[PDB]
């Protein structure tokens, strides 16, 4: 039950890590500066209610990020930025609560809007620490079509397991971790208006329980930046 | 200059050929190469990904959740839990995996199928079902005792949440995997009675694709 | 045995991607623009929608038919090329614009195309704005191809079709990507309607 | 001095197999089909009816003539590949099917076809079933050859006939068979009349 | 006059042994289970009266082995397999007795309807044990072109001796032993619907005798399975 | 480039030519060669099994 440390911030922690691809993060006219010192530190959204009616959530990254401390307020000062972004999840789950998860990364995460013909006003996609919830039946409006068996994205739920991933049974374990080594083309982008990758927990066997038991599990997210650089502010030489 | 004479197949535009062509713009100079993670260096690199397969792709449920979710608990043992044509193509339950959708665009394919079934019920939970696979030529069993006369693995699910098994000979009447309650969930006061069980198909390390197609998924 | 099953062997074959007309005498109907992109034929936008990123050259075989000796002129712009608004605009003429001049009966013509991007791969996905509009950006851009005749004149009408195959060449690709379930709506986004996982079945057994 | 008795050189040697016609405007009669068999000229048919088991590639010479400038589409289907049942069917633009395209006047086109078999060996006699049908299995199955005129229209009627030359390359074969004493009556099944061993002879002696 | 044993069963047993085009029957995703123990025992078959008036007979293989026990009985099990099958044919004829068989096996001898137009329903070809005759003159209806000068295939039955085959004559060897290697292009087939080779016997020089002898000649045909295989029931691993 | 001469015989399908032909597909990979029994490499192969003659090929 080792408990790792991280700048100013601790987490208690099956030490199963998945790293996204197989690479860890590393670093890379221009001049980028890196802030080893902060950022790194764990950054604990706040917990979601999983009930037996959920259908699932999704974060869109670095912009769920945007108010966590240093680490957003720097997306505000650098207009190009990089980082990789472990993420645990932590279910917290007793022995007599049963269910099953699918915690997934899925770069570049284009989703479709629900009027095929009108597109979305950009917060539908994305608000910062609150996650956007699916649906269970097909949707309406000038919103995310945010219907399970599709995922947003027009491919099959099912099939959905290519990229990095972890499953997440109650019966075996309640945690999950996820290394994501910057996937893009360019080799720096801005944070406000790309996303790079749209972490979404999805029940694939929905929460089930007795009457006694508490009547939703609470999953807990919580995101490192690692390796996060950006450009530099002053004058070259 | 040198004495020359032009073959039959001059002048014509096979669409298939493998030419050297000259290049619109040669001065310009390309961006060179950058390490992006993730190559991909073969499709059955794909293939080779476990998916979860909608075995319970009913008429009324096949646009929600409960598609992939095997109902398990609640219960005669006398109809078996699940049945399913084992050839990835022109099957509907394997049709549209990630192992299914790449075999569709190739009309020969030789390999072998892995399912994986993962229980996904309370840990205080216990159980025994019986997964039978019967090979092409036999026919499906009608009963529990004909399936346990038969490939089959007992698969103790209060002891273990995985099993795991390799079905060879799927190349292009197949094979049929099906389950039966030899044991039901036993369950304490505390935990539900009703589970779920989640099915896993991928290449198991073969799946040679020769002749590329269309696919007749998209219209 | 998998050989085939290579990217190369599997998104390298050449499709015809483009069919249009353009007349030789009378507006803007006297020669065709197709802006490259590869989300124009249903087919190979499902292939090039399982990796996120792309690297390839383009090699396309264009196919001229008509209904004098007629010579036509296919001129490629680059992403940031002059775009002409008429048949007789002078954008025709810019010696940066690579242009092949073809006349009739002989092999057809072939250019070929370089990996133009700025950026390290072209991008199938885009999850981002412009500033905006959403799911664009102007990395995955590889220019226009303005097709006319160079004949001034012909006392006959002259209807031309031509049909552009596009095969990718020494392709690279990235981070795979599920096959799209649902059909296509439009050519631009990404929206879908709300299908059905795999068909359905009469019971569990 | 028996160097010309080889398989080679007995069994590849070109053979105007097959000989249709297709108008260019006007249904059905404006392309050609052709399902590739051995079983279509009866001189070539003997031969390949002497062994049991052949491999070997294929290279068809098609010879087009007519009655502005014509350009044909030979689209050659593989075994598992869509059929057009139109002119304008979506089929010819398949990227898979590869297809040529020749216009008039040049050398004529040629394709070349691998040994496409699901088996080790094309067999030329099946004594056995589908199931259904008897003499006939899907192992031996070597595409369709659909050809058609890709101009849109002609103001003139225009008539082209196209010949094929069926060449096989690379033989290879296996058991021995006596030759076919008897005529053929169908070019899909064995069927025959009681034919006498040879010609008659007045006397013993 | 060695009597070779095979199994559980004992033929009494010129000793010239026609080997199929040279070649021995062998063996050889796909996993193959062959069954050593039982199968290659000889399977005798009932004789039939060779008479003055007898054009022909024929089996097809392996289907006249449908009902010879376990390789009969593995044929239903297994939906694949290939075998090599020695043949034994011992006329068992008297000195006084003459006459000249054709003992021949045409690996897949497709043969012709009668009528042409229509095709014969599936159960003219081949029953199980019994042999089909052929005619001496041509036959009409629904049922194999059975008449000799042709031998069902079209082609003459003169030069039919390009096949494997071997020449009884009653006036030096009443004995034919041919081995066919298991000649087919896929390495296994269906056996039930795919007719690998078909042992015809055919009269050349007609029976004759006087009026004291037995008015015919029983001929007996032997099939020892060699060397089958099948494809494997049990999962891989 | 280099200088050419087109020779008599250019762009002419002579039928028994045996020239290298650009294949349709080359990317498929054929079935591997297997041993199949009987490989016939010359037809005087055939000629040299014996065969029965009809002698009394009489009008009867």
């Amino acid at each position: 039950v080792r408990s790792m440390t991280l700048g100013n911030s601790t987490i208690t922690t099956s030490a199963n890590v998945v790293v996204g691809y197989g690479e860890w993060p590393s670093y890379l006219e221009d001049q980028p500066t890196q802030p080893d010192v902060a950022t790194c530190r764990f950054y604990t959204l706040e917990s979601v209610q999983w009930e037996k009616t959920s259908p699932g959530w999704w974060w869109k990254f670095p912009e769920a990020l945007k108010n966590m401390g240093l680490f957003g307020q720097n997306m505000h000062y650098h207009y190009l930025g990089r980082a990789g972004y472990t993420i645990h999840v932590q279910c917290n789950a007793s022995k007599f609560h049963q269910g099953c998860l699918l915690v997934v990364c899925v770069p570049e995460a284009e989703m479709g809007c629900a009027d095929t013909d009108t597109t979305f006003p950009a917060t539908e996609l994305t608000t910062e620490d609150t996650p956007h919830v699916f649906t269970s039946d097909s949707i309406t409006g000038k919103k995310v079509q945010a219907a399970v068996c599709n995922a947003g994205m027009g491919v099959g739920v099912g099939n959905l397991t290519i990229f990095p991933h972890q499953w997440i049974n109650l019966r075996t374990n309640n945690s999950a971790t996820i290394v994501i080594p910057y996937i893009n083309s360019v080799p720096m982008d801005n944070m406000f208006r790309h996303y790079n990758f749209t972490l979404m927990i999805i029940p694939f066997a929905p929460l089930n329980f007795t009457d006694g038991a508490t009547a939703y599990v609470p999953i807990t997210v919580t995101i490192a930046p690692m390796y996060a650089e950006y450009n530099g502010l002053r004058l070259a030489s | 200059g040198v004495p020359v004479l032009n073959t039959p197949g001059s002048n014509q535009f096979l669409t298939s050929d493998d030419y050297q062509s000259p290049s619109a713009m040669p001065q310009f100079d390309e961006t060179p190469e950058m390490h992006i993670p993730g190559e991909v260096r073969n499709l059955m690199e794909i293939a080779e990904v476990d998916s979860v397969v909608p075995v319970n792709n009913v008429t009324g449920k096949t646009k929600s959740m409960d598609a992939y979710q095997i109902p398990v608990g609640t219960t005669d043992k006398t109809k078996p839990i699940f049945s399913f044509q084992m050839d990835p193509g022109y099957s509907s339950v394997l049709k549209r995996t990630l192992l299914g959708e790449m075999l569709n665009y190739y009309a020969h394919w030789s390999g072998s199928v892995k399912l994986t079934f993962l229980f996904c019920g309370s840990a205080m939970a216990t159980g025994k079902l019986l997964i039978s696979y019967s090979p092409p030529g036999a026919s499906v069993p009608t009963s529990r005792k004909d399936a346990m006369l038969g490939t089959h693995i007992v698969w103790d699910i209060g002891l273990q949440s995985s099993c795991v098994l390799c079905v060879p000979w799927i190349s292009q009447s197949a094979g049929y995997i099906t389950c039966w309650y030899q044991t039901n969930i036993v369950v304490p006061p505390g935990a539900p009675t009703s589970c779920d069980v989640l099915c896993f198909a991928s290449a198991c390390n073969d799946f040679s694709v020769r002749l590329l197609r269309d696919t007749p998924f998209m219209a | 045995s998998r050989s085939e099953s290579t990217i190369e062997n599997f998104m390298g074959r050449a499709a015809c991607v483009f069919m249009d007309q353009y007349k030789i005498n009378g507006s803007t109907d006297r020669f065709a623009v197709w802006t490259i992109n590869i989300r124009e034929m249903a087919q190979l936008r499902r292939k090039c929608e399982m990796f996120t990123y792309m690297r390839f050259d383009i090699e396309m075989t264009m196919v001229i038919t008509s209904c004098p000796v007629l010579t036509h002129q296919i001129m490629y712009v680059p992403p940031g090329g002059p775009i002409p608004a008429k048949v007789d605009g002078y954008e025709w003429q810019t010696s940066t614009n690579p242009s092949v001049f073809w006349t009739e009966g002989n092999a057809p013509p072939r250019i070929s195309i370089p990996f133009i991007s700025v950026g390290n791969a072209y991008s199938s996905f885009y999850d981002g704005w412009s500033h905006g509009t959403y799911g664009y950006t102007t990395l995955n851009a590889m220019g226009k191809l303005y097709i006319r005749h160079v004949n001034r004149s012909s006392p006959h009408q002259i209807t031309s079709t031509i049909r552009v195959y596009f095969k990718p060449k020494h392709i690279k690709a990235w981070v795979p990507r599920p096959p799209r379930l649902c059909p296509y709506i439009n050519k631009r986004d990404v929206n879908f309607v709300v299908t059905e996982i795999t068909d359905s079945r009469t019971s569990i057994t």
